[PDB]
């Protein structure tokens, strides 16, 4: 439970809303027990008094206790469910901010896109499980413990031995039964997560490879193996229902043991009285009622294992070391920037390596050519400072790139990534992301000037766009990435692969889009195409991580060379 | 829609016919449990009266205690017994539904499956079918116990005192009257707040999947404030919904508090000589008041649990929403006749104006006319918007056609797939290895092949030249989605799988598509030689090496608009010449 400490410290912010929602749970449970305990005594005392004791018996105080106990029993439960859920959402927001504020310095490579991005569904699910800790674990367990102690202390004023055995049975099952059932059903819970993921693997390998399995005549043999896993999976599921069935029967026998013990022991003597009379019902009805506080307590402990497991994943995922550090110097963004590389790798090393060592002037459009299969360029990762370069040094305007703070580095460089993202927000917010201070007119002009005239439809900027709403096509989505880079207005622009997967009618249209609108900027492009390299200068041909040829298109093409071979033939 | 909601639970209640014995024992054991509750409240009330009013020592009450202990053991037995019987109910429907989902998902075959991602089908079979368990295991048996048990208390209390049985029964219509009266708000708050809560639920994951884009624009610090804003709005919008849904829950808690208070004060006053009414012209006893007071909380206990189990109906109808459509979508199927080829020699495909129909109904290929004599190697090349791969599926048997596609003179609509596919072996992009070990993946074609003939396929496919790098060699395990082997190293096993048989037709659906620079050469080296032995039909986007292939067909929106060898067709200046230009321009 050490791994759960960093998230319990998030509860300090709302220690009043969280604690009040527990106090209302105890008051509701104390009124639940008090209503049936007072009622049991009131029926006994009235019957013992009889009609002859109508005037002697004070029946207006107990009859006002049942009114008060029946009002806080129903009003307290309404407010408990209300305050608990309010505070559950106020720590969900705190949990959401806490993890997002710690996954930002780790954003490019700290996550590393592990498990084929099945990672981020398991982070929303694990954050939603640390949310359950207060309402599914802490509230049922803390509430039950101090309900037991109050009735144990309360009944002590009448009889010490009776109060201790009733509370002792209730305390003993609060501390013994939940751990014993979590320990008894831990082998099955392990054998059920393993068999669930084994069936999921055998199913995905059976649906993905249905074409292969059918033609090779084995689609009915792997169905039998798939069906045999489900039989073993349903047995693990069945055996965790026999413990739940056995834990619900034992809770009923323990609550039966308390009622019978009070009947047998409280009839002997109550508080040193040979003839307890109406007192006998005060104890057997406080034992009938007090075991509803123990109803949620075994399931609460069962969930604490799930919460602890999620806390470990969130603590290891966001408890890493950032790959880069940004010094804070409050530098001034340059109006014109000249990117200077010096012996820096272009892709990852392979097959077991001098750098590019290029130079880009203040406003030169430069393109970098590379073969498709050799590797994926890490120039934009290193230029946006996703990770520090192992060798060489990047200079932005004759100053090392590490000296720029995060605020100013993001403003000198505006990239159009290959994988461009549609935020689930209005089209205004997908554009206002780049320049947060633009007006509705400026956004309208850019949307027209990039060729996104369709998006400026009757619905307009306010139209929802993203996962929930509209989905954009690759060519239309590519123009959205350029729209952000035009609004961001950085002196340097990096283009990962501006035309990949686009047909020639829109592949061209993008090229004069970049040329006509990024004419004053220091654009540096990376492509595996030779369509629009004519409008650029100092085309760089990369071969095995080395510059083999460099120069403008006409000069580079005029002489026989590698770029000449690319133009005609494979 | 309520009409859909009504007919969704009609589907749910008609899926319960399988294992109706388990849902009848649960309903029977809910009647037995409602009697043992009355039995123990009568024994406890008669013991309590004896030792409070008649001052009988506990040792003289050893018979009622023995019975009282017995009805606690029995009542704890049926709780253990009807939790197990209830589970066996949920387990049978799920097993039978899952069997006819996989069955329906196998008749449709590869053509329909590839329409959705693999994880989309796993949700339908893993997550969406386990969501109907709590409906049948807990919720459905509870509606039996919520109507059986409360009526038993009213029936049991009525002989003792009809005023105590009228307090409990009086609230029987009042609870649904007020639950539905406040249910207008819960159906109103979930109308105004449904859209926003749909957008807000899923906002955190959206911002979390775009941290790379937020980083490059310096908006990380300004999206923490957007998460703060989108969570304050989520909390107060989803509490306006809950604040009305806790009035419905609190109504039942109000009427159980009122009934316990009215039972206590009616009996307490009547014992005292005030408020004399309700009994059957006989003095009300203490054992009458105790029985009513013990059974008053248990009259509403069945109804309270039904409230907690109601979420199980919410998810099991959502699961039924996505499962009822799945089992009712009309699906095309190949006619799968009973003809069989009688020649091992390569087949001769002839096609006369056939449309290839997707299972959903739409056509994928227009009017196709072509002819492949025996041993010929065709090749289909297009702009990726041509649906050329649909022709390969139709030849494989995964698609339905409304023309003529007779193979070797026999109409393919009449071939038995189980015997036609024995002459078929094929390779394609995104190769799938379903078997466990790398040796078994290759032997998936035929497990009776001799190990010497196995070495021929493991050698000709250039897969034995990276086996030593693997830990165990031929017997190394192949992980999830062939994780141990790279995509280049995976396809060379698939090629080795195809080469293990003397097939009559070979179908290459873009092999060496996303392979590396070297593995593509090894696949193409082995798979060009293999294509010569038997008639083939290959889909490509690599136009460089098609010089030696017999005939080339180009597709534009599903028609063969050019034919002929590469040499004379390259210089013709048609769409292929422009098609080859796009290939050569992109290094």
């Amino acid at each position: 439970m050490r791994a759960l400490l960093p998230y319990l410290a998030l509860y300090k912010r709302h220690k009043w809303m969280l604690s009040l929602g527990i106090v209302l749970a105890i008051v509701t449970l104390l009124a639940s027990i008090g209503l049936l305990t007072l009622s049991g005594w009131f029926l006994s005392a009235s019957a013992v008094a009889g009609v002859a004791g109508l005037y002697s018996f004070n029946y207006m105080l107990p009859a006002a206790g049942v009114r008060g106990a029946a009002i806080t029993r129903t009003a307290g439960r309404y407010f408990e469910r209300l305050v608990s859920h309010d505070a559950t959402f106020r720590v969900l927001q705190h949990l959401r901010i806490y993890t997002f504020s710690k996954l930002l310095p780790l954003s490019p490579a700290g996550l590393a896109r592990y498990r084929q991005g099945e990672l981020l569904n398991r982070v929303v699910a694990d954050v939603d499980t640390l949310d359950h800790l207060y309402l599914r674990v802490i509230s049922p367990l803390v509430g039950a413990f101090v309900v037991i102690m109050v009735v144990t202390i309360g009944l002590s004023f009448l009889d010490f031995t009776l109060a201790f055995t009733l509370g002792g049975i209730m305390l003993l099952t609060l501390f013994l039964m939940p751990p014993l059932f979590y320990r008894a059903g831990k082998s099955t819970g392990q054998n059920l997560t393993h068999l669930r993921g084994q069936y999921r693997q055998q199913l995905t390998a059976w649906l993905q490879g249905q074409a292969e399995l059918t033609i090779f005549g084995a689609s009915d043999r792997y169905r039998t193996q798939l069906e045999n896993t489900e039989i073993q999976w349903l047995e693990a599921q069945r055996r965790q229902s026999e413990l739940t069935a056995l834990s619900q029967a034992i809770m009923l026998l323990i609550g039966a043991l308390a009622v019978i013990l009070m009947l047998w022991m409280a009839s002997g003597g109550v508080g040193g009285n040979a003839q307890p009379g109406a007192l006998i019902a005060l104890f057997v009805f406080c034992a009938l009622a007090a075991f509803e506080a123990l109803a949620p307590v075994t399931g609460a402990f069962q969930h604490l294992g799930q919460v602890i497991a999620s806390a470990v994943r969130i603590s290891d995922l966001t408890d890493q070391k950032p790959e880069v550090t940004f010094p804070d110097t409050q530098t001034r963004v340059a109006d014109r920037v000249s990117l200077t590389l010096r012996d820096v790798q272009f892709t990852y090393p392979e097959q077991s390596l001098k750098g590019i060592s290029l130079q880009v002037n203040a406003g030169e459009h430069i393109a970098i050519l590379g073969r498709t299969g050799c590797g994926k360029s890490t120039l934009l990762q290193q230029l946006t400072r996703a990770w520090d370069p192992q060798q060489g040094e990047i200079l932005l305007n004759d100053s090392p790139i590490a000296s720029l703070n995060e605020a100013a580095l993001r403003q000198t460089i505006s990239v159009v990534p290959q994988r461009v993202h549609l935020f689930s927000a209005t089209l205004r917010d997908n554009l206002l992301l780049a320049s947060p201070g633009s007006s509705d007119e400026a956004l309208s002009e850019i949307l027209r000037r990039v060729g996104l005239e369709k998006l400026l439809e009757d619905a307009g900027l306010n139209s929802w766009l993203g996962e929930g709403g509209r989905q954009l096509s690759g060519g239309e989505l590519r123009r959205l990435a350029i729209a952000r880079a035009l609004l961001h207005d950085a002196p340097l622009v990096l283009l990962d692969e501006p035309t990949e997967g686009l047909d020639a009618t829109t592949e061209s249209q993008i090229l004069e889009l970049l040329a006509e609108m990024m004419r004053e900027k220091t654009v540096l492009m990376v492509t595996h195409r030779l369509r629009g390299l004519s409008r650029f200068q100092q085309i760089i041909v990369m071969d095995n991580g080395q510059i083999i040829e460099q120069g403008t298109h006409a000069e580079l093409l005029a002489r026989q060379g590698r770029y000449y071979q690319f133009k005609q033939g494979l | 829609n309520k009409s859909r909601q009504k007919e969704l639970t009609r589907w749910l209640k008609q899926q319960s016919v399988i294992s109706q014995r388990w849902l009848n024992i649960s309903r029977l054991l809910g009647f037995v449990s409602g009697i043992l509750i009355i039995a123990q409240a009568w024994f406890m009330a008669r013991i309590l009266q004896h030792m409070i009013m008649e001052n009988i020592p506990r040792e003289a009450l050893l018979l009622p205690f023995t019975l009282l202990v017995l009805t606690f053991v029995l009542r704890a037995w049926v709780v253990w017994l009807r939790e197990r019987v209830g589970y066996h109910a949920g387990q049978h429907i799920r097993f039978a539904i899952r069997r006819q989902v996989l069955d329906r998902l196998q008749q449709a075959g590869p053509a329909w499956i590839q329409g959705k991602p693999a994880g989309s089908w796993a949700t339908l079979v893993l997550e969406q079918i386990d969501d109907m368990h709590d409906y049948y295991a807990r919720y459905l048996p509870q509606m039996a116990l919520a109507v059986s048990v409360p009526l038993l208390i009213v029936v049991a209390i009525f002989p003792s005192n009809w005023a105590a049985a009228l307090i409990l029964l009086g609230t029987a219509p009042l609870i649904p009257l007020f639950m539905a009266l406040v249910g207008m708000g819960a159906a109103d708050a979930n109308r105004r707040n449904f859209l926003a809560l749909a957008r807000l639920s899923g906002h955190f994951l959206d911002r979390l999947r775009g941290m790379e884009t937020l980083r490059i624009f310096g908006r990380g610090e300004a999206e923490i404030e957007s998460i703060r804003s989108a969570s304050e709005d989520f909390r107060q919008r989803t509490m306006e919904v809950l604040r009305l849904a806790f009035l419905s829950s609190g109504i039942l808690e109000f009427f159980t508090s009122l009934s316990i208070a009215l039972v206590a004060v009616y009996f307490g006053f009547s014992y005292l000589g005030e408020l004399d009414f309700g009994h059957y012209d006989t003095g009300v006893t203490l054992a009458a008041g105790f029985l009513a007071l013990i059974l008053a909380p248990e009259f509403f206990q069945p109804l309270r649990d039904l409230g907690t189990f109601y979420h199980a109906k919410a998810q099991a109808v959502g699961a039924a929403d996505s499962l009822k459509t799945f089992m009712e979508t009309p699906l095309a199927h190949p006619q799968r006749g009973e003809a069989e080829l009688a020649s091992t020699d390569p087949v001769t495909i002839e096609a006369e104006e056939l449309f290839i129909t997707s299972p959903e109904g739409k056509t994928l290929a227009g009017p196709l006319n072509f002819t492949l004599p025996a041993g010929q190697r065709a090749v289909l090349v297009g702009r990726s918007g041509s649906g050329k791969s649909s022709l390969l599926n139709a030849l494989s048997g995964f698609l339905s056609y409304q023309g003529s596609l007779r193979i070797n003179g026999i109409e393919l609509r009449d071939l038995s797939p189980e015997s036609w596919r024995k002459h078929l072996s094929w390779v394609g992009q995104n190769p799938q290895l379903p078997a466990a070990t790398l040796r078994d993946n290759v032997l998936l074609a035929r497990p009776d092949a001799s190990e010497q003939e196995l070495q021929a396929a493991l050698d000709n496919a250039w897969v034995s030249e990276f086996l030593p790098l693997l830990p165990q060699g031929v017997d190394t395990p192949v992980g999830d989605q062939a994780a141990r082997l790279s995509v280049g190293q995976a396809q060379r096993v698939a090629v080795a799988r195809a080469l293990l048989n003397p097939c009559s037709l070979l179908l290459l659906d873009e092999p060496a598509a996303s392979l590396d620079a070297h593995s593509e050469q090894r696949v193409m080296e082995a798979l060009n030689a293999a294509s010569l032995r038997q008639t083939t039909l290959m889909v490509t986007h690599q136009l460089e090496d098609l010089a030696d292939w017999d005939v080339i067909w180009v597709m534009q929106d599903g028609r063969i608009i050019e034919q002929g060898r590469y040499a004379e067709l390259s210089v013709a200046g048609g769409p292929f010449a422009t098609l080859l230009a796009h290939r050569q321009e992109e290094i």
